[PDB]
């Protein structure tokens, strides 16, 4: 009981309502090593809607990589969940996506978008409570990122996402 | 308007 | 005091500050009939605003009805509450409200409107927590609602206001 | 426990997005002798930034006055404070900054703004929760506020800020 | 702006 309200209490300070959402994660090295040694493989992030009553959402990441880019990128997902408000919403989910991973330094963000596949399981309407994610396996080679450069500063890196509203 | 009878 | 904790939690996790609230009553089934034995005639919602640090305003439903509607419709109030910024604002509330009941197909909602009397002590400054609850006994036949349609789905139903914000 | 929880609850309460914030003060007179009698010189106020992701900012009043305001002024600052997300912005801080006492009759609010002076230590990039604050130690004389008007009106005051956005 | 002096 007493977690579930902590757990509430952190989702409500980390929630947005306007597609845009800023995910800075902490310990880097930490998470970074975790994930490199197979022990906790993604990580997800707090979810954040499109509007006051839109779509749920959420990030999903592997610090070394999923799939085609397991061992040598950073792997960023998208991921519907299921909203308190589904049932007035239109599905499937059909919103373009942005993702980024900040330069600290401000010059040179990685950056990358994709449009909704209508017709996978990733953006129908949520039966569980979340649906299986979608997005970027290759997002980011991890010599780019980690390495050095100016995305991981003070043992932290900031990861961007920018849900279109066009039609909503 | 009209108010609610029992508040 | 943990309960008082997570109210306060539930409360903030509603709350809206543009004058637009969507109020999900989930147990429809329940509380309908326990409407209907008598037990507990009315609802109340969590609070809302009109802004960041304008009127705080809740709505009080009755799902068998009340005086006019009783028996018959479901009925359907609003509810000017003290809000920690009332010396700030400008009294009696005189802000036109819309209240409707979603169809969940979102093809034929159920709409009302009215502006607040000014006479009516339902619009004054809040002397106590709330003021007396104002707006349409006859708001929706049960026979429209509850019975099918596509308002009541999953075993709820939405109810939803806009304060018209001229003049704020 | 708890406490600490209902702590983050309470801050999470008074936060704002847009660098505008309304500090309402209770229990004024009791402040207000705490702060004469030179037990409690100064209160800061809840945190509010200029945007969901933007600079962290908060108040610090002196009901009995600090520095040159020391006795005869309502002396009143504003605070830069360390930010979750201080890495993505720009420094130094270098946005006007409005300051206010309202008046509960709506009619003569006390007003006064500045722009940062980019070359203090209260605008650099905070290392500490908090940096020195900076504003109006003139603010108001306490014989304009305290004494009557309607500054004080059922023994609290009302302080508003705003910090304008462009740039932003 | 002006510093305040205890802070």
């Amino acid at each position: 009981a007493m977690a579930d309200l902590e757990q509430k209490v952190l989702e409500m300070e980390a929630s947005t309502y306007d597609g845009v959402f800023i995910w800075k994660i902490s310990d880097f090295p930490r998470k970074r090593q975790e994930a490199v040694a197979g022990r906790i493989p993604a990580i997800f992030s707090p979810a954040f809607y499109t509007s006051r009553y839109g779509y749920k959402m959420c990030l999903r990441i592997y610090l070394n990589g999923d799939g085609t880019g397991r061992g040598t990128h950073l792997s960023l997902f998208f991921v519907v969940m299921k909203g308190p408000n589904d049932a007035l919403l239109r599905w499937p989910f059909n919103q373009k996506v942005t993702l980024m991973l900040l330069d600290q330094n401000n010059r040179e963000h990685v950056i990358d978008a994709f449009r909704p596949d209508v017709t996978s399981s990733s953006f129908q309407r949520p039966v569980n409570d979340m649906n299986i994610a979608s997005g970027c396996p290759l997002f980011c080679p991890v010599s780019k990122m980690e390495a050095k450069n100016s995305y991981v500063r003070d043992d932290a890196i900031f990861i961007k996402a920018i849900v279109d509203l066009t039609g909503l | 308007p009209q108010q609610a009878t029992d508040d």
